């Protein structure tokens, strides 16, 4: 009894608005599951094992687009300059950070 | 006694996709993905509903809701009855089997902190206190504004108080006490660190002259004494005579509110707390100075009174306490701004860390005091009781007339004065210390320089004033920022025939060591003289340093066509560039951005002082200035502007 | 103890969809850098967790919906935000695989996934709209949401009910763009040098040693608006879970090794030099040890990708490309810094910092200058011994170079030891902390930076008195008796006649604090509570927080604190007739909130002063914002007169509401304007009885 | 009333001098003062 | 229990007797690895 | 190993643990902390 | 910590004995006087419990009996004549007590001392 979404749909050759109005939107419909499917690909897991190693991951190609976006002719966003600003600070107190330690030894 | 619903709840086994291998188990929750881990913002909301049910209800605040927190855990009754019809799937058998074990077993390790009497005993103490203090602290039996409140320092003392004596009869929860410690203390949201800092000993208090400070000693010690079992708070004091009317404060209410028979009292010494198994705690006081404190077994207080004049002949004990290996000597002092510098304890804050904090109602700088105005008690704002006898004044020539330190009192005559007038600092002081320490070596890192020197020279002309200084700098481009490789602060001899060539013979010696210092490395320098003095003179000075450096790099000058002329004059004239050098440098200067090289040179300061700490003297003035205003100018220079010129 | 009440099993629930929909949004944005190929096997997944969403809204959005309207909590603003930014990027990821199989292109389909080619819809407008003036902001940062939210708390008694819950539902459509993953934040919106509302507190509480808070709060990273996550990630992670996989029932579980094992056996380091270095080349250096530890983690990271790509040949049969790859030819051109923000998928952004230390800190630092960083506590107790033992008791000018060169060769080998003696002998105290200040700037720079639990807390904190005022203005309308008395054919004479008749005493300067302390309870806003805490404290203080917050010019804080301290006739009553909230004739934000200021002032001055006078009223001066719901929708106003904010009709006097707290029909209220008639129609009640 | 405020408001300003200003806005806190110095100057 | 045995080393004996001796109620636990060992005494320990 | 991986060590435990290791870590023949006047298993190890 | 229930045991066990205790100043006697004291009282009959402010401790044994810990910490008298010391638990030697050597070296003269 209250069965889930996966034995209701069954068939995967539509879009998905159709389904909603076919399946959750009518007013018959009993509505009697939770239940997220598993989406992650198992040609992903072989290679990142692990919540952090899926996180690692997750976060440097999310740097990565977030310095390719920022990098018709507006130009004029408050993103790149931060993004530009942030790296050169970095660069600069990582300067300063390797010479100090050479100069108190 | 058993606490809230959220430490009772059933399964509710709704299901999951994820492999064994990842899942997670939150405390109240079922088994979730382990990504809701390293979410804060579900890893915060999961945790801070469960121990809102430890949170006993004389702690949730004055007007929380009547059943619950309504501020943390509420849902609307619309939204209660939607989700009642919500469904989620059915675990599986095999996996319904261990799911249920490891849900009702990750939270039996609370449904077992709320029965240790260990954390009873806080859980007491902090419950006490707050519904004690909820009628302010009187004789009351413990069985418009009507609620008594606890000043900042008041608290900050408190905690240090309560973090230490949890972390120390709690050790096995260092987890679970601190995440309940926030919620009571009404201070999430609290990285582990400022809170762990609640966590050290030896932590000195500077207050005013009253602010309760004695008023709220005695509760918190009548309150830590009949709660927790097996601790001996000593407290010491000033001259003994002092010592006694806490002895009476202290038994008074702690006798009040309690039974006479577990008051165990010796006059002039230790009194005990005794409770009914067989359990005694004391507050031993070490006011004699002489025995019975030296050896040391639970103190871990040490609650010293008044350390503005330490007492005769009775550091030796303490600085025996401190080598006690689990004592928070609290140290709290009162600075009651009659001498505003307790030195014997406020030079502390020279080389020292998180050690001491001072209640103060006026800056370094006396002019903002209004920083710290609204802060100010407004118990503590009696006046003559009369404004004016016939007068229409505005509150600022009021409190002109009626300064008087701004709290009635004679505080020091002199240096920031009465009337603020917009008077601040504008270089932080981390900025520069970082400038002070921080000097990349040139000599050895020559290709992050850029080809280009650039200085100003900005001349006094005059000879036996204490502003007859000619400031000169010379700086570069170093990566992207700015770097000083020279500084002047030069004095002419009285009447010399030379003045001119004598400065000009200052900047070239500077100049010369500069490029021996990095040989080939410059492909040009810039000079500029400031003109605003003398215009011919700075002339002269230009002509004479265009001479020497005749005896590689080309030399340029900084020209100026005087107002209706048409001649380029060899000299720069201040004025409307002023403001936006100044405003540049103090934003490069700020972010690191402005150093010294590491063999920086300097002829006139270099006996007497460092050449960069004397610079940084002149600095701190921004809110004699040659040497600043030559750095800046210097630097703005190598910044951007129009072309100077062969 | 058995019966647990249905708003517990209720939170539960929603902490379990909760974290289902933080899983799906995972699974999301992992989908947006998978090959197309393979996340096209997992459409008809993708489709059906869209429908499971789409179908959890529309049971939780009337809910929800009732929810917004009476007091939000920091469990249901991040419940919505989730479910819509999953309602969101899963349907916006599906349309960009459909838009796959199409075109067949995958450098194109991470251009719409990750967001290459948008207009970058991290903005927004705000216009705040107080009364006066409607002052506009754009919210581009997630600092930028703090500081309109305390700007928001601080102009509350400026800015109208239903003008401030539309400027927030512009708030959430940037939220949910921003902080609704929850779970990653882009390094576009995140600030940490912009100090939080949070960790002005934390100064405010810890130790000051001098050093004013304007001063410390200038060298924050501030460390609550986004956390650090502390990921670790081992050496050999493929190696590991290559025998252990979800299917791969068959002996090619061998195989894989087998090749994985054959291919195992089968940073731009040289751009360093162009940054500064100092001191001797010749041996070892730390630019030396960094190479050589970059050269390691360079080394381990190709290891990995190799292998990686060998066991999906030999496992799937194809070589994926995922987001890294696909784009990989941009990860080659990358400067050194470039390169070291981002990187490292197959070592941990705190190797690089294990990688830097190693580097900076060998066996022959020194002695000194190396205990204070391993025990920053040891300094400062070693500190207070030694104070407090020390406490108990010409001519000749030379033209060429032989000369100058000398002269200037002598006074750098004097200053380049005097500065070297300085940072050893003395300046200990300032190197242990510019050192550990810039270790933390690094570690916050390079450290996978997740998301803070601030922003939908403050949100709720602010949102909820908002509502709480509009739910009192609209409660109030539906009651007993209504008195209502902004139409006024009758009025003048008892407003005048109260207005003399309390105009002719004096304030009684006996009682200046309990005024002092109820203006600056009326004048605090929401957010900052800090004086109804089991730990109270004075409300001058939960106003200082509130008003330092927001940067307020130090010429408006005397303003503030010395309003009330001079207590005639003249700035004791500023309202006209009907005007008593009304401000036409005033624009800006400072001058239209110090006639705000007045208007409290007024109602205070003469509340105390009808209680004075006509000693049969009680008159409890209260506030809508306070008396949050209990169990289920019963608010229980008790009697008072509240003031309301609301330029329409401000004052409201319940005189005798309930027995039990509702507003019923035995719960007669006077709606009025002017604060003289409100007492005059007070006193017609409570008089004869 | 208007005319002594209109001459007060004329006899000061904030030009008047620190002193000699103090005194009128509290002349209990005068003679308090001239008290304390008067048992100060009598105690020693 | 320890057993310092590279072939089956950890062995965790849950509930062995209410005497002591080892027989038909003494459910026990042979493992390499710890942590498998603590999961399998999480699953008798924790419905009890 | 996630969900004990997920904790500090408790620095307030590590004498009983440093306790339980010198303990382990001990062989049979010197025994010097069992006897009725035991000694620290620090000794028993320094012994052996 | 180590002494006092050695002391309490030595006591409460043999009959006949009369440990004697020097140490340095004598404000750091009277703290061994109170630990011998409430753990001699605590776990045994306070009957049995002899004892003088300052000055020798007594357990007293159902058959009249009695050992004391007669304490030589005055200097001055009542331990220059020995009868049966055999312990003079001298707590610290560090710095010896100031003219204390001379009741020390008299006891090194009886013939079943043994000075620990
Ligand atoms: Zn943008
Ligand atoms: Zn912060």
């Amino acid at each position: 009894t209250l069965r889930d979404t996966i034995p209701d749909c069954a068939l995967r050759s539509q879009t998905l608005e159709s389904l909603d109005a076919r399946y959750v939107s009518r007013d018959g419909a009993h509505d009697a599951a939770v239940w997220f499917e598993d989406m992650t690909p198992a040609e992903l897991e072989v290679v990142f094992p692990t919540t952090d190693a899926k996180l690692n991951y997750l976060s440097r190609t999310q740097r990565l687009a977030s310095l390719l976006t920022y990098a018709t002719p507006d130009t004029a966003c408050v993103h790149g300059e931060l993004l530009a600003r942030k790296r050169e600070r970095f660069a600069a107190v990582i300067n300063r950070f390797l010479d100090l330690h050479q100069i108190l030894r | 006694t058993m606490g809230g619903d959220a430490l009772r709840v059933p399964f509710l086994d709704f299901a999951t996709a994820t492999p064994k291998r990842h899942q997670t188990v939150v405390p109240g929750v079922g088994t979730l993905h382990d990504c809701c881990e390293h979410s804060p913002l579900f890893s915060a909301v999961a945790r801070r509903l469960l121990f809102n049910s430890l949170v006993p209800a004389q702690l949730k605040g004055r007007d929380f809701g009547g059943d619950h927190t309504a501020k943390l855990e509420f849902l609307a009754p619309e939204l209660v009855r939607a989700v009642a019809r919500l469904r989620f799937k059915e675990c599986a058998p095999a996996d319904v089997v261990p799911q249920r074990n490891a849900y009702y077993s990750v939270l039996n390790t609370f449904q077992a902190l709320h029965r240790s009497e260990a954390f009873r005993q806080l859980v007491h103490f902090v419950r006490d206190f707050a519904q004690l203090l909820k009628t302010s602290f009187r004789a009351s039996s413990l069985t418009g504004r009507t609620y008594g409140t606890l000043e900042l320092f008041q608290k900050m003392i408190l905690m240090h108080a309560t973090y230490f004596l949890a972390a120390v009869l709690l050790g096995d929860h260092a987890e679970q006490v601190n995440t309940f410690l926030r919620l009571v203390f009404e201070i999430p949201l609290f990285s582990d660190a400022a809170v762990r800092h609640f966590r050290q000993r030896a932590t000195v208090f500077l207050v005013p002259r009253r602010h309760g400070k004695t008023w709220f000693l005695v509760p918190l010690i009548a309150l830590s004494l009949a709660s927790f079992r097996g601790i001996k708070i000593g407290y010491t004091a000033h001259i003994r005579k002092a010592t006694e009317p806490v002895f009476e404060e202290i038994d008074a209410c702690l006798r009040g509110w309690f039974g006479s028979a577990r008051v165990d009292h010796v006059k002039g010494e230790t009194i005990s707390f005794s409770f009914p198994d067989g359990s005694r705690s004391t507050i031993v006081f070490a006011s004699s100075h002489n025995t019975n404190g030296i050896r040391g077994q639970d103190f871990n207080l040490l609650f010293v009174d008044e350390a503005n004049f330490i007492r005769p002949d009775a550091v030796q004990t303490i600085m025996g306490f401190l080598n006690q290996a689990n004592c928070k000597i609290i140290f709290v002092s009162s600075t009651n701004t009659g001498k505003a510098s307790t030195s014997f304890l406020y030079n502390l804050r020279g080389a020292a860390d998180e050690l001491l904090n001072v209640v103060t109602y006026i800056c370094d700088d006396h002019m903002p005091r209004v920083v710290t105005h609204t802060n100010a008690t407004a118990c503590s704002c009696y006046i003559l009781n009369k404004p004016v006898f016939i007068t229409m004044d505005g509150a600022v020539r009021r409190t002109a007339d009626l300064f008087l330190a701004d709290s009635f009192m004679q505080e020091i005559i002199g240096g920031q004065a009465r009337e603020t007038g917009d008077d601040r600092p504008v270089l932080t002081k981390s900025a520069g210390e970082r400038f002070l320490l921080y000097r990349p070596s040139t000599t050895t890192n020559s290709g992050l320089m850029a080809p280009d020197l650039y200085v100003y020279v900005d001349p006094a002309f005059t000879a036996n004033t204490r502003a007859s200084g000619t400031g000169v700098a010379v700086v570069g481009r170093y990566r992207d920022d700015y770097i000083i490789f020279a500084l002047e602060h030069f004095f002419l001899r009285a009447l010399t025939g030379s003045a001119p060539a004598d400065i000009a013979r200052c900047v070239v010696h500077s100049l010369t060591q500069v490029l021996a210092l990095h040989p080939g490395a410059f492909r040009g320098v810039r000079v500029a003289v400031e003109g605003n003095s003398s215009q011919d003179s700075a002339v002269a000075i230009a002509t004479h340093v265009h001479t020497e450096m005749h005896r590689g790099p080309e030399l340029l000058f900084y020209h100026c066509e005087p107002p209706g002329s048409a001649v380029l004059y060899p000299f720069f004239l201040l004025n409307k560039q002023k403001t936006p050098a100044f405003e540049h440098f103090i934003k490069k200067f700020n972010s690191g951005g402005v150093m010294a090289s590491q063999e920086i040179v300097s002829a006139t300061v270099r006996l007497q002082t460092d050449p960069v700490e004397y610079l940084l003297e002149q600095l701190n003035n921004l809110t004699s200035d040659d040497l600043m205003v030559a750095v800046i100018m210097a630097i703005y220079l190598a910044a951007q502007a129009g072309p100077p010129h062969t | 103890a058995a019966p647990v009440s249905e708003p517990t099993v209720a939170r539960q629930k929603l902490l379990a969809l909760l974290g289902q929909v933080q899983t799906y949004v995972f699974q999301i944005e992992l989908l947006r850098r998978c090959d197309p190929h393979i996340g096209r096997g997992k459409l008809p997944q993708l489709k059906l967790n869209a429908l499971q969403v789409r179908a959890l809204r529309r049971r939780l959005r009337p809910g929800l919906e009732a929810q917004a309207g009476a007091f939000l909590t920091p469990l249901s603003v991040t419940l919505e935000l989730l479910l819509e930014y999953a309602w969101r990027e899963g349907e916006r990821l599906l349309g960009s695989l459909e838009t796959f199989a199409t075109a067949g292109d995958v450098a194109a389909f991470f251009t719409e996934t990750m967001g290459l080619a948008r207009p970058c819809p991290y903005h927004q407008r705000v216009r705040l709209d107080t009364y006066g003036g409607t002052v506009h902001m754009e919210l581009c940062f997630l600092h930028d949401v703090e500081n309109f939210l305390k700007q928001l708390n601080y102009c509350h008694l400026i800015t109208p009910s239903r003008g401030a819950t539309a400027a927030l539902e512009r708030v959430r459509e940037f939220m949910v763009g921003a902080v609704g993953s929850g779970l990653i934040v882009p390094p576009e919106l995140s600030d940490p040098s912009h100090p939080c509302a949070v960790c002005f507190e934390e100064l405010c509480v810890t130790a000051n040693q001098g050093a004013t808070i304007a001063s410390r709060l200038a060298d924050r990273i501030c460390n609550h608006v986004t956390q650090q996550a502390q990921v670790r990630l081992d050496a050999n992670e493929l190696r590991r879970y290559l025998p252990h996989a979800a299917g791969l029932s068959d002996a090619d579980r061998a195989r894989a090794l087998s090749v994985l094992d054959h291919a195992l056996a089968r940073y731009a380091i040289s751009e360093l030099q162009f940054w500064l270095a100092s001191g001797d080349r010749a041996g070892q250096t730390t630019m030396d040890a960094f190479a050589s530890n970059l050269t390691a983690l360079a080394r381990r990271e190709l290891q990995q990708e190799t292998a990686a790509v060998a066991v999906e040949l030999a496992l799937f049969g194809r070589r994926a490309e995922h987001f890294d790859r696909a784009f990989g030819s941009h990860l080659a051109a990358l400067d050194m810094v470039d390169a070291l923000i981002i990187g490292g998928q197959a070592t941990s952004p705190d190797d690089q910092i294990e990688a830097l230390i190693r580097a900076c800190y060998d066996h022959h630092l020194t002695t000194p200058l190396l205990r204070r960083l391993v025990s920053p506590e040891q300094c400062d107790e070693e500190a207070l011994r030694r104070v407090l033992a020390r406490m108990g008791a010409g001519g000749q000018g030379p033209e060429t170079w032989g000369d100058i060169a000398t002269q200037a060769a002598a006074d750098v080998r004097e200053r380049r030891r005097l500065y070297a003696d300085r940072l050893t002998k003395r300046s200990l105290a300032s190197l242990g902390r510019c050192v550990r200040e810039q270790r933390g700037e690094l570690e916050k720079m390079l450290r996978v930076s997740v998301h803070g639990e601030v922003l939908p807390a403050t949100f709720a904190a602010v949102a909820n008195g908002f509502a709480a005022r509009a739910r009192f203005c609209a409660l109030t309308a539906g009651a007993g008796t209504v008195i209502d008395n902004r139409s006024a054919p009758g009025v003048f004479d008892a407003h005048r006649f109260m207005r003399a008749s309390l105009l002719r005493h004096q304030v009684d300067p006996a009682l200046l604090p309990s005024i002092t302390h109820r203006f600056f309870e009326l004048v605090n806003g929401p957010l900052f509570d800090h004086s109804t805490h089991s730990f109270a404290q004075p409300p001058n203080t939960a106003l200082y927080y509130s008003v330092e917050n927001v940067g307020l010019l130090p010429h408006l804080k005397e303003e503030l604190a010395r309003f009330i301290m001079g207590a005639s006739g003249a700035d004791w009553a500023v309202s006209e007739f009907q005007r008593f909230y009304c401000f036409d004739g005033i624009s800006g934000i400072t001058p239209t909130q110090r006639a705000a200021w007045r208007y409290i002032r007024e109602l205070i001055i003469a509340t105390t002063l009808f209680a004075s006078v006509y000693r049969c009223g009680e008159l409890e001066l209260r506030r809508p914002d306070c008396s949050r719901p209990t169990s289920e929708g019963r608010y229980r106003y008790p009697p008072g007169v509240y003031l309301t904010y609301d330029s329409d009709c401000p004052l409201v006097a319940i005189v005798e509401s309930a027995p039990d707290g509702c507003i019923g029909p035995r719960s007669v209220v006077v709606y009025d304007r002017d604060v003289f008639s409100i007492l005059y129609s007070v006193l017609q009640h409570l008089a004869p009885r």
